[PDB]
């Protein structure tokens, strides 16, 4: 390499063969929103106009249509998202975030142009489980560790708009990986596969 | 009646050159036998008793010596024990040959670098600055609106003021996250806020928070003092040539990327040397024009020596030491020319050359002594005179090297101190460098 | 003068002063035409 | 069953040097067996990284291939503990294209001195009750808010800050959340829900596992140790905001000012009894590959009171020192090989050999018969130690093949003929000296 | 040693005889660099050849014009097209061009809203599974987008608690790895264990500074337009370019604003998404700690306060 | 007393080529001794720099080590003064990291060719009697010199620029009227009651003035090349200048040239040791000298026919035929004994110390048997002996004591051979 | 609110007006031009340059921050057919890296 030394190249390829093998759910709500109906309650606490408890929520896909019950906090995130109803959005179940997709196809009709992309009907129930099995290699743990993706920083972003340089990962971050993956193969949530590294050509 | 007594901090660590205290010379710049840690030496002590005077005159630019001797003769050492002479005041620059082969900047700017460093600075720079509570904080718009002017209220044990500042301070503020009740400080020179803590006065106010709560600042609101800063010129180059002072977005970001050496251009050294020859024409500045060690000489590159030739010729230039354990090997980056100390003979003209020479066994046992008492260890009269015994046999680092391996020794068998049967013991267990290369040349179909 | 979100124990709870507008508004679907 | 990161590699057998209590080496102990002379001496270093009061000392162990250097140098690393910090370098690794030489040796020495900082904070720990946040109706900005905060055994209230409301709100604390909040840093951290509030519930704005509420006084404290080495010290300074450079790697040639101003610091923690600095050892295995260069900078490195007790393995004869034309011993130049002490390892006999087989065994957990510890350590004598071990695994594998119980002889004249020694391959290289390339 | 009230006063706390003061680097300015108004009217290659310039830009494959008579109006069936991939790229023609002369700026807004569309990229990409993108057949806009669909990805990540727990260091902390934490309780004396759990670094490391700062070197010019160049430029060159490093996108300034009256903020992306740990400037005010360690009375005292403290005497 | 950034170095003796108008050297003038010849060389190439009207020409400076070819060029660049463009840089200075080492010397001919403009500015300059401000913003502004006294109503645009900066009544204030920057030169005398104090300006306040300026031809390539150049050319951040953006500035300031817009004004590159420049940046030299912006080349060696850098061919000088067909060589001359005590006497004028007229003629002695720049060291080091002594003047035996203690190479190599197996590698 | 500009240019031969279009507006309002300054308009390439107020108005203040220039002595409006060269290499290095429109 050019942009790395000869020995690191040979230790990323010690690191490509170990994979992890690691097993987690993945649950979400989505659909297109067909109400957002703030519940008040019939007595708002002493000194308030009004209280909501909850808000409900209205999803469809091509299977039916259900309410949620969601916590109030969840309008802030329904206005920053610019959410309105016959968009698609999504939830996700394990952190409660949620996230616009674009209107609905079943709109995609009603100008004759708009400046967004309509999102097919979802398909499957308004909430989806599955559990599904995730390969990463300690190599891909290195790299995403050794350059963070969730670029919402000035140091993240002006290190995605530079050019992406391999670099000389420390012995430190492997022993830091190392200790980590240790814990999730303790706790029976990672299964460890290690693996071969073929160099032809020696 | 009863007593308390408590030390538990750990002292410093003894290093391979620590007993070094001084040259040891006397009054009349003659070599004391031993003093001062040294031993022996006479002639290269009383010829490095010349350059301290050289350096404390102040009076030259790029005079340059070579200590030159086989190994363990003690270059270093001298270089060191003048390190000790001039004091903690007086810049000493330490260096080794092989440093200047950087993967950032060239050679021939590396030894730049270190020349520039060894030239000091002493500046009586005056700071005008604001502390306090901040009491009130208002920016004003106005038109074109945009922000434009700042009040502040600051706050003190002694009274209080109200200041109009630029609308910077207020992005700085701002930037610090500054709001009524955080103490503060901001020296006007750099515009640059200090966030202390948050006011003491405040301290009950929640059951859980996350501040610092510091108490309220003494005299003035605003003041003016006189800091006695210590700094070198390539202190002054580098902090120009990627500027992490003021408080712009450019400067504030210049402080996250990575900190990349740089080729500095002469047009910035000859703006820096302008600048500070007027800070020493104002009275502000006192130039202290130090010292350059460069240990391992004789592996800069012919780049390198051949640079020496133009460096050791500026009027600017700090005195430089230089140190040599070789004889006439070939010269770096020649391919195949030999010369004295694996330096160029054009450069060996520009060298008062000090010759370090080989101790007697005599002189052996006496730094071995001084050694050992200074690695705090107790020895036998007829232990350390088997280790100069060794010192003939071998040479003076392996002697001395043997000294804690023996101490270990002597208290893991309970003694207080080395006795003879430690050290013959010690010499078995560990060879040196002439007994090894018998072993290694007998068995060497084997490895 | 202060809206006031509480995560409640039996269940969260958004409340707000009298006169503040209590900005989540509902919002209904409206209905498209038979056929395109 | 499982297996985890860490498995049976070249050395795992090795616990310590297996020394006793007055420093002479037993027969075999911690793994380790014969050898006496360097293991001796091996543990006078170890006792002189432990005791810590001199710096800069130098050992080079010597001897054959396959005969324990590397081993020896393990046993200290394991016999020295995890909690003083233990560098391993193959030489190799200095040849850096982020940084010189130089640079990468000043790293690897100043990654080999621990500083050891005690952090003890109080932490709240507590079930999270309630929370209640106040919003002004458009307002200056200004928040106000208070906890409700429970263990098993305690309730409380408190009236919070809103530099720290800023923080539960980011992490997303909600009532049934079991919470750490970092008293001293105003950090939350959170430790999963408490198991009813999860039945009085929305739909599902949380899925992850459930922690039992906590014990005892609400407000409690922690003691943590940081071992922090001198080079992640020198790349956290080395401009704001630095962290990522720790893992990254990114830092090439750090200014020669951070490493002065942190030499200074770290010796006034010292002083001010703040942090202890531990002194540690540099393994730089298999050394001869330094260049002439780089043994120049150890020769002025190594004379610092910021230098570990660095320790070279060799396996070199009389050599040309890498980057020019001079022999020299170990391939070391005498420069270098003057300011260090040598312990030289020896070939081994049968009566260890076969010893280090059966500890070897030991740990593969593998059984053998004896005829076949006869035959294996014939061919570990014949034959390099290394091929004899390596031989195990391949025997315990066609064993296990065959549905056998234990290894016996001709599972491994099986092996044997199936792997080849390097001896035997060089020998059927010139059979075919044709047909291979470039001879 | 080198008339008595000094010694006492020193053996005291050294305090009484020299406090310590507020320490700062050395601040110097040299004179900005002076630029003559004929360079700057005549002399710059950016004005002066500007007519030629222009040329440049219209001669260019990144017109807008020229991509769409390549991308749609081919002679070929089969033929082969540069800016192929702007069709499955999410990228208008008049992007790409944008993207291409209109520089960094364009980069970063760009940028911030692939980060926003990679999140909904990737619920469509692990949700959707039926049939194929039409009938079958045919690619879709955004499908050579695949930096989404690896474990590790942002979203996925994000997606993935426990995942999420295995890509530690973010940009913005000071983690040091992995520890032990022992805590003990004030009841009972009692302490346990917890094991491997994410560490920062020890909020004091960070000590280093600077001898000398400079005020970035400026250049000064003798003509009026030159004056507003400058000047603009260190207010910072625009709203737009100000806001994109100080809030992170211009819609993250719009946002913050406002964001102050909100419950659940996200955080801010620019400069403001960074506290270092001393704040920006490298001025040491001295520790309060410090009373306590330059004086070992003052240090016994303390010891014996907590000692006492710990046993009740008053 | 006060010391200087400059201090004495070993060539600061030197304050000029000395010379006669009629180009002839005396024996010794302006700091420096002997060389009849090289620097009567020196003398007419010192000319065709200064008259400048022949562009890619060069002068080889050689002979032994210690014959002064570094000192001559100190010499002629101290005589060529400042204001028309010297740059000295060393044969191994062009090695870049960063940049190509045919870019380096693209550079660093360019340091060396100026272009000098004058500008004619209004600059207003005189002490502030009184200024006033109302609450848009108008103020009034008074205005004095030590002959006449003025009152301006003030613009907006001076307004936000005189509060900015903070002016008050007594400071003295300089301002360029074109851009309204406050040079504030002091206060006044008078107005110093209750730190820097000045006469008030002469003069009527509004000058035009013309102001003369030479920026380097490479000061032109940097400021082209970046969002803000200038700032690259102090850092260094900026090498491989693109080659058509010197192009068209060669083509600009040549149109300059033959509008009479700007005057270009030639130079001097002295590459001090260019016998190490590689066969590659000879090449380069090779055809850099033939364009009408190349300044004139000095260059210094004291080689013999020697290897040429990169390559197994030998050649005189260590510089390949192609080159030294180029150019005119001036060899220096080895030093007579008169010579050599004269250069003595100079350089103890310069380190301001007396010696005995016998210490001068041991030092010549020595100075002769050790190649001269060994006996201008000892000169330092036995005026710090009898500093240690008290002596006034060093007498023979300081000198005796010197000359014991600091070695030369010859007999530093000597003393070497009788311990020639305990040194390494030889 | 917006469509095209008028603006009207005069020196000491005469007078016109043009039509600009909001895009060289656009420059005239990031030059900070006003009526009463001294302009050159570049008609094929929108070069717009302030070149200092007119001296006309060199008395609106007594002092203030703007250099005066005095009015143009050439004509409104000048023509010339010019030639540009320009090489392959000049098209490939402006477009290969994002432009600078900085
Ligand atoms: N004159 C001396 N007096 C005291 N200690 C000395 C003396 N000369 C050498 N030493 C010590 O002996 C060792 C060898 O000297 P050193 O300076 O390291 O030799 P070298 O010239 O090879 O670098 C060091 O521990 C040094 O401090
Ligand atoms: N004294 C020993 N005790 C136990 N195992 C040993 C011993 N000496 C060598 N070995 C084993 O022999 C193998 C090779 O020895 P090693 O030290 O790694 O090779 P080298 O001497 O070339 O550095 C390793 O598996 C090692 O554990
Ligand atoms: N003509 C001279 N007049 C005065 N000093 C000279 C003269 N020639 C040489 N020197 C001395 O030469 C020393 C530097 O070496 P120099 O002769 O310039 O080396 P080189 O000829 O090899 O370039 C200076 O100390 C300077 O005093």
């Amino acid at each position: 390499s050019t942009e790395i030394k000869k020995t690191e190249v040979l230790m990323e390829n010690f690191r490509r063969a170990i994979g992890l093998r690691i097993k987690e759910t993945k649950e979400v709500y989505e659909g297109e929103v067909t109400e957002l109906t703030p519940c008040e309650t019939e007595n708002p606490m002493g000194g308030y106009g009004k209280t909501i408890s909850h808000v409900i929520i209205g999803l469809k896909t091509a299977k039916g249509t259900k309410q949620l019950k969601l916590d109030p906090s969840i309008f802030e995130s329904l206005q920053k998202e610019r959410v309105e109803a016959g968009d698609v959005i999504y939830i996700e179940a394990n952190s409660g975030a949620v996230k616009r997709q674009g209107r609905c196809d079943t709109y995609a009709t009603e100008f004759d142009l708009e400046a967004e992309e309509y999102v097919p009907l979802p398909k499957g129930d308004v909430h989806k489980k599955k559990e599904i099995i995730q390969d990463v290699t300690l190599h891909d743990l290195d790299v995403a560790n050794a350059r963070p993706q969730g670029g919402q920083d000035i140091l993240s972003m002006m290190g995605q708009l530079m050019k992406p340089k391999k670099t000389e990962i420390t012995d430190k971050l492997r022993g830091e990986i190392n200790k980590v993956v240790n814990k999730y193969i303790d706790q029976g949530i990672a299964e460890l596969v290690p693996g071969v590294l073929f160099v032809d050509e020696v | 009646k009863i007593e308390e007594v408590k030390s538990t901090t750990k002292t410093q660590r003894i290093a391979s050159h620590s007993h070094v205290k001084g040259l040891g010379l006397d009054e009349s710049g003659l070599a004391k036998q031993a003093a001062s840690g040294l031993v022996g030496q006479e002639n290269a002590r009383e010829a490095c008793g010349v350059i301290v005077e050289l350096i404390k005159s102040k009076k030259m630019a790029g005079r340059a010596v070579l200590l030159a001797g086989p190994p363990g003769t003690g270059k270093t050492a001298l270089a060191l024990a003048i390190a000790q002479e001039l004091g903690s005041k007086v810049p000493f620059c330490p260096m080794v040959g092989s440093e200047v082969y950087s993967t950032e900047i060239k050679k021939t700017e590396v030894l730049m670098e270190n020349f520039r460093r060894a030239i000091g600075l002493r500046i009586k720079e005056t700071k005008e600055v604001y502390e306090g509570e901040v009491t009130e904080l208002t920016p004003c718009e106005t038109e074109n609106k945009t922000i434009s002017h700042v009040i502040i209220g600051l706050k003190t044990a002694k009274g209080t003021k109200q200041l109009k500042l630029d609308p910077s301070i207020f992005e700085s503020l701002q930037k610090e996250r500054v709001e009524a009740g955080d103490v503060i400080y901001i020296e006007a020179n750099s515009g640059a806020v200090k966030r202390q803590g948050r006011c003491d006065t405040y301290a009950t106010e929640f059951d859980l928070e996350a501040e610092e709560y510091v108490p309220l600042p003494k005299g003035d609101v605003h003041k003016k003092k006189e800091i006695i800063q210590d700094v070198t010129l390539h202190d002054l180059d580098v902090a120009n040539a990627r500027p992490q002072g003021g408080q712009d977005i450019l400067s504030m970001m210049g402080q996250l990327m990575k900190p990349k050496k740089t080729e500095i251009t002469d047009k910035l050294r000859g703006e820096i040397n302008k600048v500070v020859n007027k800070y020493i024409d104002q009275g502000i500045a006192e130039l202290v024009p130090g010292v350059l060690f460069v240990d391992e000489v004789h592996m800069l590159d012919i780049e390198c020596f051949t640079y020496l030739h133009r460096a050791l010729e500026s009027s600017i230039a700090p005195i430089v030491i230089f140190a040599s354990n070789r004889g006439n090997c070939v010269i770096r980056g020649t391919e195949d020319i030999t010369s004295p100390h694996g330096i160029p003979l054009d450069l060996l003209d520009r060298v008062m050359i000090i010759r370090t020479m080989l101790y007697t066994p005599q002189e052996m046992k006496q730094i071995i002594k001084i050694r050992a008492q200074t690695e705090g260890i107790n020895i036998s009269e007829e232990a350390l005179n088997h280790l100069g015994e060794i010192g003939t046999k071998t040479t003076l680092r392996y002697s001395v090297q043997l000294l804690t391996p023996a101490n270990l020794l002597a208290k893991i068998n309970g003694k207080d101190s080395i006795e003879k049967e430690h050290v013959e013991e010690i010499s078995e267990l560990f060879y040196d460098a002439k007994s090894s290369a018998k072993i290694l040349a007998d068995q060497q179909d084997k490895y | 003068p202060m809206v006031r979100y509480c995560s409640g124990a039996q269940g969260s709870t958004l409340s707000f002063p009298p006169g503040v507008p209590a900005p989540t508004a509902v919002s209904q679907r409206p209905s498209p035409s038979g056929p395109p | 069953d499982v297996t985890r990161i860490e498995r049976i590699g070249a050395h795992s057998h090795i616990r310590g040097l297996g020394l006793d209590d007055a420093l002479e080496p037993r027969q075999a102990s911690q793994g380790m067996v014969g050898q006496l002379a360097a293991r001796r001496a091996a543990g006078v270093v170890l006792e002189m990284i432990r005791e810590g009061k001199i710096a800069g000392r130098a050992v080079l162990i010597a001897g054959q291939p396959g005969t324990g250097k590397t081993a020896i140098a393990m046993g200290m690393a394991q016999a020295l503990g995890p909690d003083t910090p233990f560098t391993a370098i193959a030489g190799s690794e200095i040849f850096s294209l982020e940084m010189s030489k130089t640079e990468a040796l000043t790293q690897a020495f100043r990654r080999s001195i621990g500083v050891r900082i005690k952090e003890e904070t109080e932490i709240i720990e507590g079930e999270v009750v309630e929370i209640q946040i106040d919003r002004p109706a458009t307002g200056t900005g200004s928040k106000v808010g208070k906890l409700t905060l429970k263990t098993t055994e305690m309730e409380t209230i408190y009236d919070l800050g809103t530099k720290m409301i800023e923080s539960l709100t980011k992490d997303k604390v909600q009532a049934g959340d079991v919470i750490t909040i970092d008293k001293a840093t105003g950090k939350i951290s959170k430790l999963g829900r408490s198991f009813t509030r999860a039945r009085d519930y929305d739909a599902m704005g949380s899925q992850t596992k459930f922690v039992q509420c906590p014990d005892g006084e609400l407000q409690k404290r922690k003691e943590v140790v940081h071992t922090v080495s001198l080079h992640e010290i020198d790349v956290i300074n080395s401009r704001t905001q630095g962290f990522l450079a720790l893992f990254s790697g990114d830092t090439g040639e750090i200014k020669s000012e951070v490493r002065e101003q942190i030499n200074a610091k770290v010796a006034e923690w010292r002083e001010e009894g703040k942090a202890e600095i531990i002194p540690g050892v540099l393994f730089i295995d298999e050394v001869h590959m330094l260049d002439i260069e780089s043994f120049s900078f150890l020769n002025r490195a190594l004379e610092s009171d910021m230098a570990p007790v660095l320790i070279m393995a060799t396996n070199r004869g009389i050599t040309r020192i890498r980057g020019t034309s001079y022999q020299s011993p170990h391939g070391i130049p005498i420069d270098l090989l003057d300011r260090l002490l040598i312990v030289s390892t020896t070939p081994y006999s049968e009566k260890d050999t076969k010893q280090i087989l059966r500890i070897r065994c030991e740990e593969e957990d593998v059984e053998m018969s004896e005829d076949a510890y006869t035959v294996l350590t014939r061919i570990g004598l014949e034959t390099s130690l290394r091929y004899a071990i390596q031989l195990i695994t391949a025997a315990s594998l066609v064993c296990r093949k065959r549905k056998g119980t234990e290894v016996q002889v001709d599972d491994i004249k099986r092996v044997y003929s199936l792997f080849l020694d390097e001896s035997r391959s060089t020998q059927y290289m010139k059979e075919y000296q044709d047909a291979f390339l470039f001879n | 040693k080198n008339l008595v009230m000094q010694f006492r006063k020193v053996c005291n706390h050294p305090e009484l005889f020299e406090r310590q003061e507020t320490w700062s680097p050395f601040h110097i300015s040299l004179k900005p660099y002076h630029i003559s108004k004929f360079i700057y009217r005549h002399g710059q290659i950016r004005v002066f050849n500007h007519s030629r310039d222009r040329w440049l830009r219209v001669l260019s494959p990144f017109a807008p014009d020229y991509i769409q008579r390549s991308l749609f109006h081919r002679k070929g069936i089969n033929e082969e097209s540069c800016f192929s991939f702007l069709r499955f790229i999410d990228i208008s023609p008049a992007e790409m061009a944008n993207l291409m002369l209109q520089g960094l700026l364009a980069r970063w807004l760009a940028l911030f809203l692939s980060l926003k569309a990679s999140y909904r990229l990737h619920q469509l990409r692990s949700w959707g599974a039926p049939e194929g993108e039409s009938h079958q057949r045919y690619l879709r806009n955004k499908d050579f987008l695949l930096g989404v669909n690896f474990p590790l990805s942002f979203p996925n990540l994000c997606s993935c608690p426990l995942l999420k727990s295995l890509v530690f260091s973010s940009h913005c902390k000071a983690v040091s790895g992995y520890s032990d934490q022992v805590v003990h309780q004030r009841r009972s004396a009692t302490s346990s264990l917890r094991r491997c759990l994410l560490t920062e670094l020890p909020s004091f490391l960070c000590v280093a500074s600077p001898r000398v700062t400079a005020v970035p070197l400026d250049s000064y010019c003798n003509d009026r337009s030159a004056e507003y160049e400058r000047r603009v430029l260190k207010e910072g060159g625009s709203l737009a370019a100000k806001q994109c490093l100080l809030n992170g996108a211009p819609e993250l300034a719009a946002d913050w604003l406002n964001r102050r009256s909100q419950f659940f903020p996200e955080p801010a992306g620019g400069l403001w998404s960074i506290r270092p740990q001393n704040g920006w400037s490298f001025i040491r005010i001295p520790g309060k700690e410090s009373l306590i360690t330059d004086s070992g009375k003052l240090y016994a005292l303390d010891v014996l306060l907590t000692r006492l403290k710990s046993q009740g005497h008053r």
